[PDB]
């Protein structure tokens, strides 16, 4: 029960250690999604004179 | 103007159950099981009751 | 996996000490 | 915080079936030891 | 396990550093779309004897 | 001619971190409110809502 | 090491319930997220484009 | 959205998993002192240290 | 315009080697750039941008 | 987390080494006394 408790710590802190890397990795590529958007904004010039 | 709906949240009141006041209860029954004196068992019961 | 291994390392551990001992027991008896 | 709460908590709890245990076997080692030193 | 954690923290390093190159990707995306626009005001000069 | 300092040295110490092996360091993690800032989240919805 | 060891499960138990509410806080930050972008959107266009 | 209004707070979130912080963590030193098989001195030290 | 007011950066601390062990109670942390936002928080301001 | 997942890499392959080790330095500290009682 030292290998099993800390070992039931360490299975469930792996899970949220890979998943806080996993979120730290899902948001690094948020960036690109995010530089996607400010691609179309990039692009929108383009258009006439008004009025 | 139908706003509300952001409401920058939300992410929330946070009366959350993240608690261990809710007191972490060490029962430590430290059954010292003596023959004559020696010792020959303890067997330290650590009832690890998070109320 | 880790955690099993090292619980069937202690049952091996204690199960060598008594095994032994009894030899040493029967040495004993010898 | 809640790490350095909770390492204070389980250095203190620890520390109390430690003890008990450690009184134990220094009693188990204890009774041998006084049994052959009243026929030593 | 140390590695882990190592290795980990140099992963976060290591898309930090392609995460800050996007961040300059989106300022070289801006000097480029203000130059091209830019490439459009000469001809908007042109169209209405105008932005040059 | 507004040359007025806006930046205040948002004053750093650390002096050296002696052996800190007393281990009555409890832990605490009391955070964030910072409810401002969803009054902020909120004047920029009205300030919006004001645009339009 | 196993009274330290079970302690820390009991640890878990309490850093399970932290992070459950700090990814609260990070899901009411993808709303948040997301009304700020639906903003973004509408602030980088009503200037009418290129003309 | 005009954004905001706001609750981001700890209500019962903070009220963390701390104790007290203190897990009562009852810190029973019995000090079982045996000679010769038979119990010589019983220290029962108690520290109530902070955790 | 100067950067680093009072001359600041992350000079380097390093003390005596204290082994104290640490079982390592994370916060996790939700806002390792929960930055989606502070692009959200440039959107929530574009939208503001769109609408004037 | 991986603080904590260090603690056990350090706790596990301590009562492992420590097992096999104390094992003959104690058992060697009961034969002197059965040396002793003999």
């Amino acid at each position: 029960d030292v290998d099993n408790a800390s070992l039931a710590r360490l299975d469930l802190e792996r899970k949220v250690e890979s998943l806080q890397e996993e979120i730290a990795f899902l948001k690094k590529l948020h960036e690109e999604e995010i530089q996607e958007l400010q691609a179309q904004i990039q692009e929108q010039h383009v258009q006439i004179d008004v009025d | 103007p139908n706003f509300s709906s952001l409401n920058l949240r939300e992410t929330n009141l946070d009366s959350l159950p993240l608690v261990d006041t809710h007191s972490k209860r060490t029962l430590l029954i430290k059954t010292v099981e003596t023959r004559d004196g020696q010792v020959i068992n303890e067997t330290s019961q650590h009832h690890d009751d998070l109320e | 996996a880790k955690q099993e291994s090292t619980e069937y390392r202690r049952q091996v551990q204690s199960l060598t000490c008594e095994v032994d001992a009894l030899k040493g027991t029967n040495e004993s008896l010898e | 915080l809640r790490r350095q709460v909770d390492q204070l908590t389980n250095d203190k709890a620890r520390v109390e079936v430690e003890r008990d245990n450690l009184a134990e076997d220094i009693m188990r080692l204890r009774e041998k030891l006084q049994e052959e030193m009243l026929q030593r | 396990r140390l590695q882990d954690e190592i290795q980990n923290m140099k992963e976060e390093m290591a898309r930090h550093l392609r995460e800050y190159q996007d961040l300059l990707n989106v300022k070289m995306a801006l000097d480029i779309e203000i130059a091209t626009y830019r490439k459009l005001l000469e001809g908007e000069e042109s169209r209405i004897s105008l932005p040059l | 001619y507004a040359s007025s300092p806006g930046g205040v040295y948002a004053t750093r110490s650390s002096a050296v971190r002696l052996r800190s092996s007393v281990p009555g360091v409890r832990l605490l993690q009391d955070s964030v409110d910072f409810s401002l800032a969803d009054a902020i989240n909120t004047e920029f919805k009205n300030t919006r809502t004001n645009e339009k």
